[PDB]
Parts: C-alpha cells; sequence; structure tokens
C-alpha cells in the first residue's frame, strides 16, 4: 500500500525563491489497482512522482510505501532496495538509452538490483517479447531504432525487474494510435497481475477508461482523490479547477443539453453507445 | 547554483561592462607591480573603495572567497615557511615563524584576497549577457588574423544559452538512471568511472539532436553567415565610464613612484 | 491561385527507400491546408523542401513553386524569405538569448537597420500575447510562451506562408488551443496561407483542405468533410479517426442508423434528438 | 571549415564542459572534477585546432555564467584551450587505444595542470614556481591516474556514440 500523511516540499527552503512545491497531502492509495495523476501544468504532479521512489524527499513530512517509511531526515542508503520495488519512467524516458546493445539496456535495470548474469537476462527476453518489440531487433543499438522503438525498450528498461509499484509520466505521448493502445493495454495487464500503477496524464479518456482511482491536484494542493465517475461528474468543479473532462462525457454533457436521458455515466465509448442504445429503447 | 547577479543601484552597476571589465584586467595586472608596503597599501586603499563603492554587504564577498580559503591560508603558511628571516618566533625541524616570513604571508593574502574582491565586484554587479557582449568586443583585435570572429560570438551566445538547459537536462537524465539502480558515487574506482558513461552518453545524444534542430531553424531564418548582419543588443558608453578611466589611471602613477624600483 | 505546387519528384537523403516518391499537390491561397500521416509519412522533409533546405532528387521533372517562383538553387534565399515554419519542439529552435533577441534574429539576418528593428520587434512581439516578456530569458518560459516567441519571429520578417511542423505536439490541451487561436487569428491580420503538419485530425477537422500522406506518396487529398468519412482508409495506414466519425462507427455496429454527412457534434445530438421522437 | 550544425555541435560541446566543471566525484576527502571529460569531448570530435578554440571559450562561457573567483586572468584560458589541443593531437582519427589515453592524460596534465597553471599561479600571487608547485603537486599527482580510468570509460561510450544513425558521417 502507498500512504501519505501530512507532507509538504518547498523548493529552495529560505531564499528570496522560495516556491511550496506540494501543500498538506493526505491520502491512501490501495495496492493493485490503477491510479491516474491528473492536474494541470505546474500543479506538482513531477515533484509527487518523484517523492515515491525518494528522490525528492519531504520537508515536514512522513510517507509509507512498499514497506519502507521515509521521512525529511533520511539518508540515501537503503534507498537502493526502494527503488528495486517502485520504478518510475520519466517523460520521454526513450533519452535514457545509453547502452551499446538492446538487450543490455534492458538488462542494465536487474543486473543494478542483484539480478544474476542469467535471471537479468531471461527477465530482459521476456520483458522485450511482451512490449512488443521483436526479436531480429536484439543485438542492436538503441539508437539505431524508430521513436517507438526506442520508447518500447525504454519502457521494458524500468519493467524488466518487475517493481511492484510503477509510476509512469506521459508513457504514450508522441506514439502511433496502435502504439499507444498497446503499451495502455500492457500497463493495464501489468495491474491485473497484482502490481500498482500510478498514471500521470493529461488525456482524460485513458483516466476514465483504464483508471480506478483518480488523484487531482491544484497548485500542490490535493483537491480531489476519487473513482473517475466522481471526479468527472460536476462540469463546472472541472472547469473551475483547470481540469478537463473525456470527450465522451462532453457528448453526453451536449447529448443531455438537447434533452436526451442517458443512463450512468458513459465516461467511454461503449459506455456512451450503450446509453444511447438504452435511451432510444 | 546557476545565477551570480546581484541588483543593485549604486554607480557601479551603470558602468558599461566594457569598461568594467577592462578595470578588472587593469587592476589584476597592476597587482603585479606591488612589491614594498606603500604599494600594497596604495592597492589594499584601491581595492576597498572599489568594494565600497559598490554597496554590497560583506556577506557576498565571504561567500566568494569560502571555496577557497583553505588554498589562500595554505599558500601563505608555505610561503612564510619557504620565505622565512630576520627575527625567528618559532623554530622546529624546518618550520620558523620569522618577520619577514610573516611579511610575506600578509603580502600574499594580500594579493589573494584582492584579487577575489575585484573578480567578486565584476561578477556579482554585471549581467552575464553583458559580460558576454564585454568579451565578444575585446575579441575584435583577432581579426587582424582575418578569423571570423563573428562565429566566435555566434558559438559564446549559443553556448551561453544552452547551459541552464543541458544542466536541467542533466539532472533529469542522473534522476532517470538513479531510478532504475544506477549509482553515482559509489562501488570504488572503476565503477564510479563506469557510472559516468550513464550521464554522459544520453547528454551528448540530446546535444547532437539539438544541434541539428537548431541548426535547422537557424538556417530557414535566414543565415548564412556572419557577413552582412546587423545587431539588436548594443553596448554604449557615458559620462560614468570615465570614472574608471581615471581611477586606473590614477592608480597607475601611485604603484610607479612607490614601487620598489 | 495556388500558393504552393509541387510537381512529381522524389528525395532520398544513401538510403533504398525515397523519403517522397511523386508527390505532387497543390495549396490555395489564404488556406489552412493541414498534413497528416505517419511518423515515418514523410511529411517533415516536405517541410523542409518547401523553403528549399532540401532538394530534389532531379530537378529535371521535378518542380516547386511557391508564390509564384519556381525553386532552385539561385533561387533559395527568395523563397525561404517568403515562408517560415514553426518546428515540433519549443526550445530547440529559440536561438537568441531573450525573447526580443529571438525575434530580431530574423531581422538582423536580413540587415535591417535597428532604428527599424526596435518597432518591428516590438510590434511582432506585440501582436502575440507576451509583450511584459520582452527580456525573459528561454528558461523562465513554458512551452506555450517559447512557441509564441517562435510564431512571433516568424511573423517579424512578414512570410506569406506559415508552415507549423507539428508545432502544438509538446504543449498541454489549453497550450495547444490558445496556440492554434493565436495562429488563425495571425492568419486572419495579415492575409496568410497556413500549411498545418499534424498528427492527430482534430486540428484538421478545421481545415479548409487535407492532404494525407503514407510511405511518401500522397495517399488522398480534400476536405475535411470528404477525407474523414473514408474511416477503413484511415484504419488501413493507422490514423487516428476524429471523434464524431468513430462514434458514428460505433453506432453503425450498435444498429443505428444515421445520415453519411452527420458531422460536429452538434448534428449528430440533434440527429439522435430527432430520432427519438419515434 | 565547419558548418552550420558543426558549429552548434561545437557549442553544445563547450556548455558540456561548462556544466561538467561543477561536477566533482569521489569520497568526503578526495573529489575529482569531471571537467577533464569535456576536453576530451572537445579533443576527440574537433580535433586539435577546433578545440583549442572550444578550450578557450568554454573557459569565457564558465566565467561569465559560473563566476572566475579565481582571478580574471587570460592565461587560466590559454591553460583550457591547450588542453583539448593535446587531447585532439592523441586521439581526434585514430582508434581508440590505451597508450593514447595514457600519453593523452599525463601530456595534459604535464604542460597544463602541472607548469602552465602552476607557473601563472606563482606569477599572479607573487610566490616563486617551487612555492606554487609545493602546494599542488599531491592533487596533480593523484588525480590522473583516476581520470586515465574515466577517459578510457568515456572514449568507448563515445566510439559507441558516434557508429549511429544519430551521427551524421
Ligand atoms: N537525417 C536523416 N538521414 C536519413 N534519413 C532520415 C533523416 N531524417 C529522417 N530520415 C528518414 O526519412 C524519412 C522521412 O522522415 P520525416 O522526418 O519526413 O518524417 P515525419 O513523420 O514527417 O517527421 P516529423 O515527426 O519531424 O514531422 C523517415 O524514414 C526517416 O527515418
Ligand atoms: N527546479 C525547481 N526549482 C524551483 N521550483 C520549482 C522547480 N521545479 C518546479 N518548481 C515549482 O514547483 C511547482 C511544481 O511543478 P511540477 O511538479 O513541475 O508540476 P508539473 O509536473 O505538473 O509540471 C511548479 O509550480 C514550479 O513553479
Ligand atoms: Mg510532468
Amino acid at each position: 500500500a502507498i500512504k501519505f500523511e501530512n507532507v509538504s516540499y518547498v523548493y529552495s527552503p529560505g531564499s528570496p525563491l522560495e516556491a511550496i512545491g506540494l501543500d498538506q497531502l493526505n491520502f491512501s492509495l490501495e495496492e493493485g489497482k490503477f491510479i491516474a495523476l491528473v492536474g494541470h501544468t505546474g500543479s506538482g504532479k513531477s515533484t509527487l512522482m518523484q517523492h515515491f521512489n525518494a528522490l525528492l524527499k519531504p520537508t515536514s513530512g512522513k510517507i509509507e510505501i512498499a514497506g519502507y517509511t521515509i521521512t525529511p531526515e533520511t539518508g540515501n542508503k537503503g534507498l537502493k532496495d526502494l527503488r528495486r520495488k517502485v520504478s518510475l519512467a520519466f517523460q520521454f524516458s526513450e533519452a535514457q538509452l545509453f547502452e551499446n546493445t538492446v538487450l543490455k539496456d534492458v538488462e542494465y535495470g536487474p543486473r543494478n538490483f542483484g539480478f544474476s548474469e542469467d535471471e537479468a537476462r531471461e527477465a530482459a527476453l521476456k520483458w522485450l517479447k511482451k512490449v512488443g518489440l521483436k526479436d531480429d531487433l536484439i543485438e542492436h543499438s538503441p539508437f539505431d531504432l524508430s521513436g517507438g522503438q526506442m520508447r518500447r525498450v525504454a519502457l521494458a528498461g524500468v519493467l524488466a525487474y518487475e517493481p511492484e509499484i510503477i509510476c509512469l509520466d506521459e508513457p504514450a505521448a508522441g506514439l502511433d494510435p496502435m502504439g499507444r493502445l498497446e503499451m495502455m493495454q500492457l500497463f493495464k495487464d501489468y495491474q491485473a497481475a497484482g502490481h500498482t500503477v500510478i498514471l500521470v496524464t493529461h488525456n482524460m479518456d485513458d483516466v476514465a477508461d483504464y483508471a480506478d482511482d483518480v488523484l487531482a491536484l491544484e497548485h500542490g494542493r490535493l483537491i480531489k482523490h476519487a473513482s473517475p465517475k466522481e471526479v468527472f461528474k460536476d462540469s463546472e468543479w472541472l472547469q473551475k479547477h483547470h481540469l478537463a473532462e473525456p470527450r465522451s462525457a462532453r457528448f453526453a454533457a451536449k447529448l443531455e443539453a438537447a434533452g436526451l436521458k442517458l443512463p450512468g455515466q458513459p465516461l467511454t465509448m461503449p459506455e456512451l453507445a450503450d446509453a444511447i442504445k438504452q435511451s432510444l429503447k | 547554483i546557476i545565477g551570480r547577479y546581484l541588483p543593485g543601484t549604486t554607480f557601479v552597476y551603470r558602468v558599461d561592462p566594457r569598461a568594467k571589465l577592462l578595470t578588472t584586467f587593469y587592476f589584476i595586472i597592476m597587482i603585479f607591480l606591488a612589491n614594498n608596503w606603500v604599494s600594497y597599501l596604495v592597492i589594499s586603499i584601491f581595492g576597498l573603495a572599489y568594494v565600497f563603492a559598490t554597496g554590497l554587504k560583506a556577506r557576498v564577498f565571504w561567500d566568494g572567497v569560502k571555496p577557497m580559503i583553505w588554498m589562500i591560508v595554505f599558500t601563505s603558511l608555505l610561503q612564510t615557511f619557504f620565505m622565512a628571516g630576520g627575527k625567528v618566533y618559532w623554530h622546529w625541524w624546518i618550520f620558523t615563524l620569522s618577520s619577514e616570513g610573516l611579511i610575506n604571508g600578509l603580502y600574499v593574502f594580500i594579493r589573494f584576497a584582492m584579487i577575489i574582491l575585484v573578480s567578486t565586484v565584476m561578477t556579482v554587479t554585471t549581467k552575464p549577457l553583458e559580460i558576454a557582449d564585454a568579451m565578444e568586443w575585446m575579441l575584435t583585435p583577432l581579426k587582424l588574423f582575418k578569423v571570423n570572429v563573428g562565429m566566435i560570438s555566434l558559438v559564446i551566445s549559443i553556448a551561453l544559452r544552452f547551459v541552464p538547459t543541458l544542466f536541467d537536462q542533466t539532472v533529469k537524465i542522473m534522476n532517470a538512471q538513479r531510478s532504475r539502480g544506477a549509482d553515482f558515487n559509489d562501488g570504488g574506482l572503476v565503477k564510479r568511472a563506469k557510472s559516468v558513461v550513464p550521464m554522459l552518453v544520453p547528454l551528448f545524444i540530446d546535444s547532437l539532436e539539438v544541434a541539428l534542430d537548431l541548426s535547422t531553424a537557424m538556417e530557414s531564418r535566414g543565415y548564412k553567415g556572419s557577413e552582412g548582419r546587423t545587431r539588436y543588443r548594443i553596448l554604449e558608453w557615458s559620462k560614468v565610464d570615465l570614472i574608471p578611466v581615471a581611477y586606473c589611471l590614477l592608480l597607475t602613477i601611485l604603484m610607479i613612484t612607490t614601487r620598489k624600483h | 491561385g495556388s500558393d504552393n505546387i509541387i510537381s512529381f519528384d522524389h528525395v532520398t537523403f544513401d538510403s533504398p527507400r525515397p523519403a517522397l516518391s511523386d508527390l505532387s499537390f497543390a495549396i490555395e491561397r489564404g488556406s489552412w491546408t493541414a498534413l497528416i500521416g505517419h511518423n515515418g509519412s514523410g511529411k517533415s522533409t516536405v517541410s523542409k523542401l518547401i523553403n528549399g533546405l532540401l532538394a530534389p532528387d532531379d530537378l529535371d521533372k521535378s518542380s516547386i513553386t511557391v508564390d509564384g517562383v519556381k525553386l532552385g538553387a539561385d533561387t533559395v534565399w527568395e523563397v525561404r524569405e517568403k515562408v517560415g515554419i514553426v518546428f515540433q519542439n519549443p526550445d530547440n529552435q529559440f536561438v537568441g538569448a531573450t525573447v526580443s533577441d529571438d525575434v530580431a534574429f530574423g531581422l538582423e539576418n536580413r540587415a535591417v537597420p535597428r532604428p527599424e528593428m526596435l518597432k518591428i520587434v516590438a510590434q511582432a512581439v506585440a501582436d502575440v500575447g507576451m509583450a511584459d516578456y520582452a527580456d525573459s530569458e528561454p528558461s523562465n518560459l513554458s512551452g506555450g510562451q517559447k512557441q509564441r516567441v517562435a510564431i512571433a519571429g516568424i511573423l517579424a520578417v512578414k512570410p506569406q506562408v506559415i508552415i507549423l511542423d507539428e508545432s502544438t505536439s509538446m504543449l498541454d490541451p489549453e497550450g495547444k488551443e490558445q496556440i492554434l487561436d493565436l495562429v488563425r487569428k495571425i492568419k486572419e491580420d495579415n492575409n496568410l496561407t497556413v500549411i498545418s503538419i499534424t498528427h492527430d485530425l482534430e486540428e484538421a477537422a478545421g481545415a479548409d483542405q487535407v492532404l494525407v500522406l503514407d510511405d511518401g506518396q500522397l495517399l488522398d487529398q480534400g476536405k475535411p468533410e470528404e477525407i474523414f468519412p473514408k474511416v477503413e482508409m484511415l484504419k488501413r495506414i493507422g490514423l487516428d479517426i476524429p471523434f464524431v466519425y468513430r462514434l458514428k462507427q460505433l453506432l453503425k455496429e450498435r444498429g443505428i442508423v444515421l445520415p453519411d454527412e452527420i458531422d460536429d457534434d452538434e448534428k449528430l445530438v440533434q440527429s439522435l434528438w430527432q430520432l427519438n421522437s419515434k | 571549415k565547419l558548418e552550420l550544425r558543426e558549429l552548434v555541435l561545437l557549442a553544445m560541446v563547450i556548455a558540456i564542459k561548462v556544466i561538467l566543471g561543477q561536477f566533482k566525484v569521489g569520497n568526503a576527502t578526495l573529489q575529482v572534477g569531471l571537467g577533464f571529460i569535456g576536453s576530451v569531448m572537445l579533443g576527440y570530435l574537433f580535433g586539435p585546432w577546433w578545440g583549442f578554440a572550444g578550450g578557450a571559450l568554454s573557459d569565457l562561457v564558465s566565467s561569465v555564467i559560473f563566476g572566475n573567483l579565481g582571478g580574471f586572468f587570460i592565461g587560466f584560458t590559454l591553460t583550457a584551450a591547450l588542453g583539448p589541443m593535446i587531447y585532439g593531437f592523441f586521439l581526434y582519427k585514430q582508434p581508440i587505444q590505451i597508450w593514447r589515453v595514457i600519453a593523452s592524460v599525463i601530456c595534459v596534465t604535464v604542460i597544463c595542470n602541472i607548469g602552465l597553471n602552476t607557473l601563472w599561479v606563482s606569477m599572479m600571487y607573487g610566490i616563486n614556481f617551487m612555492v606554487a608547485l609545493s602546494s599542488r603537486i599531491l592533487k596533480e599527482m593523484i588525480t590522473p591516474w583516476i581520470q586515465m580510468v574515466a577517459v578510457w570509460f568515456i572514449l568507448e561510450g563515445l566510439s559507441r556514440v558516434k557508429l549511429s544513425r544519430k551521427f551524421w558521417s
């Protein structure tokens, strides 16, 4: 499980430039669910992301994650075992590929966490098969690849050791629709395997379709923490807090403005189609 | 740690950056001429006047001198021991505190202090873009070699713009590598040496892509070489620039008469 | 009268597959022609080839003409004055040390006297919504602000064609909307032609003409209301079906019958409302 | 000479050297600055003479952005320009070998770190040459043996990068 107590992060404590990155946060994320972290630009999503693996340590806060406890005065020793269980993929993670070989780059992850020379290789091939990258592209340089293939290699690099908690910063930003859907289904299937996925994204359609919990930030302050069918229930509330709503929800709102009833809350396209079918039934 | 300029309203802030840089260079050159107590007193008075004329708190000078105080102390004491002479106050195997040794140590400390203070005054009270413009202006005489100083100025301008960006990219790359188990300060000599590659190779790739994108962007906007281009950002003189001209010139007298010929 | 016209041509950077192959299209004057395709379809090379950065492999049968002048090694730096491109990455193209210097880079390159440069730069910076940021450093600006600076710099030299090469891909949705609205306002005011290169079809939904590319070949061209309904072609080459047509396809599979001319969601919702009468 | 794209790459490498000048690696008492790495990049990629330019400008640029608290002086600029010149002489187009790395590091630390830097510190601060050298020689005898291994691994990585689709040769 993941749990925050009163947490604050202040950039450059003291100093004339003292920006409050995070405000008083209090939430608990249940292990094994899909969580989508949403908010406008500059809301502190990246700081909250980095707080998970103790890259950024709190200021007057307590974090309980993967059995570990992080406090403002904790040291850098022992974070090697935390970063094995809680792993973060940053935005444009394809920029981190540096190794001589695709396979070597994928297995650079597990090897750092004590994997043997055979276990790391087997995990690396397994996840290279899973991410969709085909076989002959192995033993190639990571730089002699397409953008989508480079991103697949980068994601396989951080999924290769099976971390319990994975936090993804806009994983499918620039991919094709087929690749985007493939990556989203990969993360959903990883979540269905018992692990926890925390997604930081601006796409509300993905939040409606896949997320089980929605974590809404505004100016470093947690404004809402609930299921997607409750975060997107009030359009004016979303507009006030710089939050967008699903395109399916927008169409549902327009149809209801035309007067046609729609049972439930059609946040995704199959639900909208079924709602229309029931309305005209 | 990027950015050391501290805004202020005193007349030093209005001096043209070229004149301020010339004053710094000339002060460093003139420090070479100090070899007796009179000349060191003269440079001390002039440097302290230049420091007070900025209006800055002494804390900025102290912060500037902290990184080198160990070097200053070690150099001063070793010069004191190696140039010992005259009256002896404490004698050991090699350590011999002496009047001439203390005088030489004081001289070395004064040279260190005033070089550091003049450099801090130049750095703090000038915007980085203006220092860049002054440095590009002082590279003008190289045109007698027919070297394209336009390319030199363009390279300096582009490099100064991209240090803040590439630094943040380096931080991002280190964080991305650390998130998957990389250790950048542990593991002994060989592992520490190996750990620099995960930092450098993606940074070099980013530099390559930035170079290609910026070259295309510059070529598409009409760039065809430094020959035949006007300027938007210019440096222009004023009356205040007569202050450094006198301040140096007067100094040039007070040293020459007073130094031990 | 067409602004850009290209006769069939191909370019190779050295590579077996040419990036383009017999590409041939015409672009009107005062249009919002939208260029869409795959991430390896050859759109960026088209953008770079319009202003003369790249040259066709056989000049004897290839032809590129912008604003009535035919592109050639001698004519480059004359077509490049009439068309400007805003590239994908906001900060990689930011060359100046400040906003004013970045805007003034293009005028410096043309040996404009400084007294006129000051006025032109001030007016160009005021045309976009960044009048007070005339001294901000590149690192103090967001992606949308840097794209505004790029558009202002392009607008300073007064081009006749603006090519937005996936300019809004790396911005937040509100930044995307703000930049697109700013570009539309500038196009209306200065009477320009805008060629928008984009991956998602939402931007192309408002275009006056749509060009779709695949493997370096022009697969189809026409109005967005006639390109989008061919959903099978869009799915074949892997492109995002726009919202209304995708929803109409789902209603088709659900058994609901709608006219094929249905378009932007207001018409769709009113069609469902009129169907609800029975 | 260098085309526009190569000039922008030279500016990128200058910025990389300036940034690496601020990065230290080591324990609580023994720390080595990574600046030498940048110098190798200026010698391996752009040759002996252009690296010299990249050596000089990197000293100006850093002094502009991080402050030259060691005194605004042209001798340190000459040293920072002379380093990459030797690195380029030893490593520009030749295949990566152990003896080239050894020789380049030794020659750079003998001519630039020992010698020129000691001479200019002595001239600036009035102390004679032996006083300046005795106050330094510990670092210039410890650091090169680390710079050797670091340069070997950096050259391996950069040779890996150069032979790719990214680099435009
Ligand atoms: N410098 C280069 N050398 C060789 N081939 C290249 C180079 N740059 C691109 N290509 C190739 O040329 C083809 C055309 O790519 P292009 O850049 O036109 O695509 P795009 O999807 O329009 O790009 P963008 O995303 O920038 O809009 C691709 O197969 C690409 O891999
Ligand atoms: N390196 C930094 N130094 C100081 N302040 C920062 C830094 N990075 C971010 N901030 C501030 O902290 C807040 C958190 O922003 P961020 O976490 O980047 O939000 P997002 O991830 O949504 O862009 C921002 O409003 C920004 O002003
Ligand atoms: Mg983010």
